[PDB]
């Protein structure tokens, strides 16, 4: 009865709007083109998209939000799902981001 | 004829340079992303 | 350097393709850690390697900054007390110039040992100085 | 130029550029300084430091006696930037960028 996420590794390097991740040994691993959450704080997360899966195990991440909050050594959780956004007649007349945030 | 010839000779020079730079930037990337692995040899035997 | 015969024989084998408790993706550190695990498995003792890493970590705390780039494990007296497998690996790194991976090869080796011994480690992340209470 | 200590050995030579591998203990070389490569026991060629690599290798731009430079030769460090003679004692003379007449 816990909201258990799926930690897959840590943040190794940051170059502007992209990042790289090193997987912790013996972890489930992340899937290609999936969304991941970088724990910038015990309650705040930054969205990233998987772009590369290298032989070394390193993962290429495209950051989407809260980039300034991202630092090397932070934890990363894997949602294990592709990108889904709100859709319906309730969004008409509104300004939104690609992530669906109004 | 003297103004369009210069633009033609200036264009071929730029065209050659842009291509070779572009090829040699995709050669650097391939080399940079690649690296030599752990060297498995008798290091002590030296 | 005069490595022992057992390590020499193992170092020439395709141990990288052998079976291990876990299927970790190949890496620079992982090859180093697999070698230690294979060498220790033959003797059956794994805690010796862990002690060696503990000594290395303690010794490194006193070494000068950027000691891994001018490192000579043979001349360093702190590493003279290490086991043959660990000492061989350190020389092997110093030859590859990857002595900065010491703190990561150890993590992989511990993971293999825990998997082999059937131990599950839970990391408890706590605030600095808040580790006093861990009952919950 | 006044030399202070050896700071490594010449490793590679690609035309007018070169690389230096560190001497034992990695004494270190200040960036953008002038170094003296011992091409001969009494002759030292001039080089300019332009890169300090993480491994300890130094990037050098050779200035003179490039042909004489060979891999394995020792390198000494002046510890100072490039300084050249200046004043009325140089007027009417022909010099090179290193200040040699």
């Amino acid at each position: 009865f816990f909201k258990t996420t799926e930690m897959i590794g840590y943040v190794h390097s940051i170059d502007g709007t992209i990042a790289t991740l090193i997987p912790a040994p013996g972890n489930p691993g992340v899937a290609y083109n999936t969304i991941i959450q970088i724990q910038v704080s015990p309650t705040t997360f930054a969205a990233g998209l998987v772009f590369n899966l290298e032989k070394d195990g390193r993962i290429g991440i495209i950051l989407m939000d809260n980039i300034t909050e991202v630092q090397s050594g932070q934890k990363v959780m894997a949602t294990g799902q592709l990108l889904h956004i709100p859709v319906g007649a309730g969004v008409l007349g509104k300004v939104v981001n690609p992530l669906g945030h109004e | 004829q003297q103004r369009t010839s210069s633009l033609y000779n200036k264009t071929r020079q730029f065209g050659i340079t842009a291509a070779l730079i572009e090829i040699l930037s995709a050669m650097s990337s391939l080399e940079g992303n690649a690296m030599k692995g752990v060297r498995r040899n008798k290091f002590w035997e030296g | 350097y005069t490595p022992p015969e057992g390590l020499k024989k193992l170092y020439a084998s395709d141990f990288e393709n052998s079976k291990y408790p876990l299927n970790i993706v190949p890496s620079d550190s992982v090859l180093f850690a697999k070698f230690l695990y294979k060498a220790a498995e033959e003797k059956g003792n794994f805690d010796n390697i862990l002690s060696d890493f503990q000594k290395i970590a303690a010794a490194a705390s006193k070494l000068p900054i950027f000691w891994e780039r001018t490192a000579v494990v043979e001349k360093i007296p702190e590493f003279k007390q290490l086991s043959e497998p660990t000492f061989f690996t350190l020389v092997w790194m110093q030859n590859n110039g990857m002595l900065e991976l010491i703190q990561e090869v150890a993590e992989v080796y511990e993971t293999f040992v825990n998997a082999k011994q059937k131990k599950a480690v839970a990391k408890i992340f706590v605030a600095p100085g808040g580790e006093k209470n861990v009952e919950e």
